[PDB]
Formats: C-alpha cells, structure tokens, sequence
RNA sequence: UCCCAUUAGCUUGUUGGUGAGGUAACGGCUCACAAGGCGACGAUGGGUAGGGGAACUGAGAGGUUUAUCCCCCACACUG
RNA sequence: GGUUUAAAGGGUGCGUAGGUUGUUCGGUAAGUCAGCGGUGAACCUGAGCGCUCAACGUUCAGCCUGCCGUUGAAACUGCCGGGCUUGAGUUCAGUGGCGGCAGGCGGAAUUCGUGGUGUAGCGGUGAAAUGCAUAGAUAUCACGAGGAACUCCGAUGCGAAGGCAGCUUGCCAUACUGCGACUGACACUGAAGCACGAAGGCGUGGGUAUCAAACAGGAUUAGAUACCCUGGUAGUCCACGCAGUAAACGAUGAUUACUAGGAGUUUGCCAAGCUUCCACAGCGAAAGCGUUAAGUAAUCCACCUGGGGAG
RNA sequence: CACUAGGGUAAACCCGGUGACUGGGGCUAAGUCGUAACAAGGUAGCCGUACCGGAAGGUGCGGCUGGAAA
C-alpha cells in the first residue's frame, strides 16, 4: 500500500496497449 | 420433476426390499434416474436454466458414486440394477 | 476425521492450554492403550472408560501441580501421520527430552514406551511425543 | 513463570557484560536529536542473570542506566554445572534461538548476544544457534526465556509426580 | 542410474506361436500363422555425460568432481 | 521456510487419475519388527611399529550403519471376509427466502407528435457564450405514441461464485431443524477435463426514450487534445451466438475436530442454524486475528524463492 | 544375383550466419515540453475494458478502498 507499485504497472499496461492499438490495421 | 411422495413410495417398493427401504442403494438410484430424466426433460424446454443444470451434474455423481459402492459391495446387484434401468450410455 | 490419534493429543492440548480439569474424547482401543501408558507415567491424574451405545468415551482427569498451578504435560507431538508414516528399529528408537520425555510407540509385543521398546528389543511405528 | 529474585544484596557477584550500543535519533524543528542506547546483562555466574536497557545522552550513563535495570529485573535459572538439563528452542520477534547440551569438554560455541548471556548465566557447555534476525534486543531475550523455559530432572519428576525416570 | 511434456503417443520382426537354420550358448538371432507389445509408475523424440570406489566438503542430511590411485566399459585418422 | 498487508490462494464449482480413510471381530503377511547366514584393494577412526621428528609408509583392532537369502512376531498401515451406527446419504414433517428460467399485468417520471391558452424569454455557469425562440419557445391543459427503470418498504436475506429488488402465476432448484423410518463408511480432496462466469467488446436480426466513448461547438488558461456548458454517434435494451477478463477482494482454497468472555441481530422452538462489532489464551514484524481465527491439530489441491528486462 | 560402406540426385526438416530497411529495451548525463502520481497533490486513487490524444494522459461503463471530508 504504498502505491508506487501500482504506479510502474500502470505504465507498463499503458505502453503495452499504445505498442497493440498502433500495430493494429498495418499488415 | 413430477416428483411426489406416491411416486417416490412406488418406486422404493419397486426396488429394494418393502416399501419402508428408502435408503437402499438400489432405491436411491432409481430415485435418481427418474428426477434425471425428468430435468432434462425441462431443461430441453428452459435451456437456460443453468441452475437445474448442475443440479443435474450433482444428481448424476450421486448416481455414479451410488454405483461406485455397488461396484465394491456385490457386483451382481449392479448388473441387475443397471440392466433393470438402462443406464450404461 | 482423518486422524484420531493427532485429534486424541490435540484435545488433550487444548483442554490443558484452557486449564479444564476433564476433558472427554471418543474412544478406540489404541487411544485406550494411550491413556494407559499416560496414566502409568504419571502425565495424568486419571481416567475412566464408559461404554455407552456409541463406541464409547473415555474421560481423562488431568494432573496440575498446586504448588506452580502448571499441567504435568507441556508438549504432545503427533509423529507418524497419515501423510507421512515412521517406523523406527530398537537401535534408533528415538530419546525425547533427553531421556526426560516419552514416546509413545507400537510394537508387535503391544502398544508401549520407547524405553520398554528398547529393553524387549522391538521395533515399529512411533505414534507420540511426550513431555 | 519466571522464578524472579529480589534484590540480590548478599549474590552481590553480579558481573555486567555489554551487549551493544546504538546511536538512537529523533527529529525536531531544530534539527537532529541523539541519544545512546545500552543493553547490559548482569550474571552472577549462576542462575541468576538480569537483562537492562539504559538509555541516555551519554555512553557512561546509559551503560549504568542499563546495570540498573538489570539488577532490578532478575530471574534464576536451573543450570546444573556447566551445561543445560535437554535442548530448547525459543522465539522472541524475529530472533529464533537454539540451544543443545554437549560434552563435558566443549566449551561455548555461540558468539555475541548468546555467548555474553551464557557466560552472565555460567553455562559452559553448549552448542546455540540463531536462525532468525541479529538483533541484540531480541536474541537476549530469546535467548534468555530459552533458559527460563528448562527443567531439571528433579523439576520433571516432581511436576510428574514419580520419582525416577530411567534418568 | 541427468534435464526438456515450449517432446503424447510409439511400434510391423513389432509382440506371441509352429517349424527350420545358425551360434560356445538360449533367443525374431535369421527365415517361412495370430494381432499383439510398450505407454502420465513418462513410451517416443531432443539435449548432455563414460560409470563406480576414492578425493574434497559439511555436525549430519547432503553437495562437487572422478587430476594423480584401483575396478568396469568404449576406442586406436574416419567408415 | 512460507502465501491478509513484504513474493506467493486458482474467479467459482463439478469431477477423472492420484493421495488420505469412523468403530469392531477374524484371517493373511505386502509394508513394519526381530533372529541367523552370505556379501560388501586402497583411503578414512582408536592402538602400535618404521621414517633422527613430521609429512608419510605399514600392521592390527574397531566401521561396515547397504544388498541378498532364510526363519519367526502380529500392535499399526495394506488386502480379504463379517458386524455396528455416530460420519455420509435416502425418506417423512415443519419453516423460509431480491435463488433460477418462462409467460402475463401495473403506476410515477422522461422523450416525441397534434390541438387549445399566452408572449419576451428560456436554458446554463464561479461569470458567460454556444443552443432553442414572433415562420410563436419556456410555461399550462388535453389527445396520441414509444422505450427504459422500478420511490417508500430497505438494512436484512438468498445463491458455488459472478450476482439477485414493481406485482403476479407456472415450472424447477435448494438451505436449515427435527424423525423414534431406511442403507450401513457408501467419506474428504482433487493434476487433467467440463460447466458457469460483472462491466466493456464482436457477429446476425429487432428496438432505439434517457444517458453517453468518439466527434463538433462555447468557455477557462501562457496553451487545454481536459476538468465546466450546449449538442451528439456507437453503446446502454431484447433474442441467439462468440469472447473468458476484474481491486472476479475477506487482497485470507476446501474439509474435520477442539478452545474464553461481553454487545447487538434474522429465523423454527432456553436453544440451535446464521449474520455484524469489542475482545482471554494463543498467534503475528507490526497493524492486527481471535469460535465466521490469521489459535490448537490432521488430509488433499494451488502458488512463492531479490528488483528491472517482462507477463 | 542379393547384402553394403561410399557416391550422386532431388525434396522436406532441424541447426547456424548474414541482409537494404524497420522496431522495443537497459544504462549515463542532462538539452526540450509539460505536470501525471505522492496532501482531498489542487478533477480522490486504483482494477478491467473500449475509444481518442506531442507525451505524461483524458473520457465512457462496471468494480474496489489499498480514500479524505462527512
Ligand atoms: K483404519
Ligand atoms: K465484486
Ligand atoms: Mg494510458
Ligand atoms: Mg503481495
Ligand atoms: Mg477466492
Ligand atoms: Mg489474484
Ligand atoms: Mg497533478
Ligand atoms: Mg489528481
Ligand atoms: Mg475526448
Ligand atoms: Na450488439
């Protein structure tokens, strides 16, 4: 409960779903 | 299930020993088999009944390990009972 | 239940830790076998069998030092469980306590003590700890 | 549970060890402020061994701070010569002790806050292990209701009600 | 008597029989009916390694390696 | 050695293999115990002897504490046969519920259209503007139409979990208590596997009132891709089918037995079966848990082994 | 005449390397743009999911307290 924890996975998650939603319609 | 205490008491003195033996393991099987086949019977009609179904699954352990114990006790009661029924499938 | 032997020390444990004086177990033969050798080591004040319709009661009266109000028993361990069974020969009987302990152990000459054990030379499966 | 001792005037043998010494702080507006922190264990090479901690604003005070504190809280232990009656195993925080009699000629094989409380209660011949945190605080004291927590063949048979044990 | 299931099916002389041949010797070892055999108690495949007693190490359990020493196995530029 | 908060309980069940198995009688001898016999250089351990000592060399006593064979024992585990009723299940009775599925019915509110009265604004903000309005708004009355959600009761209760709240009916399921009934250990857990699984999202077809991602406009700001305001499309609703995730939380897996007090509370008769807060022993690093344990013990499953890289 | 080491052929597999170009990540300093989180961090925070933005992020829907104030 300190909340940094939470903070780097919530970056992480952020960059992984910009890296998919950039990806997407480009084959 | 149509299920009441003139069915129940006509299959106890169907199987097992008097009318009086609703525990037999012969008993509780039929008793089994029957409300079986009735909730399918209302399940085909209220396919989402997902709460009878499971209810089903649970009625159809209990049969199994029924047979299970008939297995381990005497061998010949299980045939009897399991030609008697129909139940192999 | 799983095992009675470890639910016959853990009632005995918890009947002491509470500082009952009485406490009231199912019974079986071992478990009586167990209270005789208690009884005869001087772990417990007494203990009565009663034969009801059941399998039966045995009911211990626990021993307490008036001069320190402290139980005679201050460990009860449950060796050879369910899960794990231990045998051990007369040459590796185990000591508990330093000697200043029992174990309760099963032999082929009958339910008995380690240092029993040792004497007659047999061997099998320690049930307890005591001290 | 403790067996307690009153002021021991006349078992005025009572030897003090230091244990260790800390450098405390504390925050205000003004800025830092320090303090010392002493553990002492007072031992009259028997039994009997008391635990203190002095705290002060000096070393000198805060060691006698300690001294009196443990010669105010004492207990007796039942240490036969130089060894422990069987093996005892103690917990107190995160320290977990362990002690062992051994042989006549082994001396103490433990060090720091076991050994000076070994030495304060005259115990000469065991093995001790520590298998959980080093802190001084609570080894001592782990260390310490390790031995308050024995019993002599005599106490054995007497709480048992017998006489002997095949002892 | 080592790891990998990010390796689950493998097997057609393969499993058994009859007979014959062959060998120091029994045997699908080889050659002319039946469909069996092995498999989550890990078959098959892939990777890695000569194996033990020693030796070292630790209170013990155990762990590391087989340099010198002894035993067994494999090999002698590659087939 | 651990898993409430430091890493660590699977979202929840059912269930295959496997693991564990109330009490009692009688066999058996697989596990277990005991006796006897065989087998197991050098090095390593006490005692010597020789290296002027020592390393070292050598002799002898003490290790064989593994494997194999063969004789006995029967307490416990296993296997076989029989018995018992406490566990478990079936029956009967009583009582209870936002438990599930399906069909019908209802009123308040909101939106749109038509008509009547009436005219200078309504709406909105910290203040405004965008917006709607003399080609007739807001307001008010009536007629008509359609979709969605169920005030008070109402904080408790039910369900494996997710979840479940207008009324009513039909069909199901299930919990708890007792029985003077029945069977007689028929049990627990459970890797695979299967089923169910909020919201958001996807496909086909209906429906489309409110609200509202994206988007458009007006403001506030140094800027405002936001917070505020006015519009507004997917979506939000229904049927069928996918998908399989959550702070799916009590951040606490399931069974069994035992161990203090207080204060409330629901249900059928003091007492269960629940559902909430202080709090003994005990546990814990502490905060704290404390009979609904994170205490005392047993069985089985899941998971952890410094952080980042990296799910 | 069979048997076969070895040779050629084709495939397909496995193990490696390199390649115009094109993407993350770690570490070091600190140039640039902001201020997202830590106090009710000045719009409580976080979880899942969807859409959108120079970036931290914003918004919708459901959930949680590991949130004040009340
Ligand atoms: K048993
Ligand atoms: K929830
Ligand atoms: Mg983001
Ligand atoms: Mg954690
Ligand atoms: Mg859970
Ligand atoms: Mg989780
Ligand atoms: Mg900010
Ligand atoms: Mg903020
Ligand atoms: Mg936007
Ligand atoms: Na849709």
């Amino acid at each position: 409960p300190n909340g940094k924890k939470r903070k780097r996975h919530k970056m992480a998650t952020h960059k992984r779903k910009k890296r998919l939603k950039k990806n997407r319609h480009k084959k | 299930m149509y299920l009441d205490s003139a069915k129940k008491a006509e299959l106890f003195e169907k199987y097992g020993k008097s009318v009086k033996d609703t525990g037999s393991p012969e008993s509780q099987i039929a008793l089994f088999t029957f409300r079986i086949a009735h909730l399918t019977e209302h399940l085909r009609q209220n396919k989402k009944d997902f709460a009878t179904e499971r209810s089903l699954k649970m009625l159809v352990g209990k049969r199994r390990r029924m047979l299970d114990y008939l297995i381990k006790v005497d061998i010949e009661r299980y045939r009897a009972i399991i030609k008697e029924l129909g139940i192999r499938r | 239940m799983t095992d009675p032997i470890a639910d016959y020390l853990t009632r005995l444990r918890n009947a002491i830790m509470a500082g009952h004086r009485v406490v009231s177990v199912p019974a079986s033969n071992i478990k009586k076998e167990i209270t005789k050798i208690l009884f005869d080591k001087g772990y417990i004040l007494n203990y009565k069998f009663e034969e009801n319709d059941s399998q039966g009661i045995i009911k211990v009266a626990l021993k307490y030092d008036l001069a320190h109000k402290v139980n005679a028993i201050k460990k009860l361990k449950r060796v050879s469980r369910p899960g794990l069974r231990k045998y051990v020969g007369y040459r590796d009987m185990p000591r508990v306590l330093n000697g200043l302990g029992i174990a309760i152990v099963s032999t082929p000459r009958g339910v008995m003590t380690d240092k029993e054990a040792r004497e007659l030379k047999v061997g099998g499966e320690v049930l307890c700890y005591v001290y | 549970i403790v067996y307690n001792r009153v002021k021991s005037t006349n078992d005025l043998e009572l030897k003090d060890r230091l244990v260790a010494i800390n450098r405390v702080t504390k925050v205000t507006k003004g800025g830092r402020t320090f303090t010392f922190a002493a553990i002492v264990v007072v031992g009259n090479e028997d039994g009997v061994i008391g635990w203190g901690l002095g705290k002060a604003g000096e070393v000198p005070a805060a060691i006698a701070k300690g001294v009196e504190a443990a010669k105010k809280n004492l207990i007796r232990v039942p240490v036969h010569n130089g060894t422990i009656p069987h093996e005892q195993a103690a917990s107190y925080g995160g320290a977990s002790v362990f002690l062992k009699p051994a042989t006549t000629g082994t001396g103490v094989k433990a060090g720091g806050a076991m050994r000076a409380v070994l030495d304060s209660v005259g115990v000469t011949d065991v093995l001790a292990k520590s298998k959980g945190s080093s802190n001084p605080h609570n080894l001592v004291k782990a260390t310490i209701q390790a031995l308050a927590e024995m019993r002599s063949p005599l106490m054995v048979a007497q709480n048992r009600g017998i006489s002997v044990e095949k002892v």
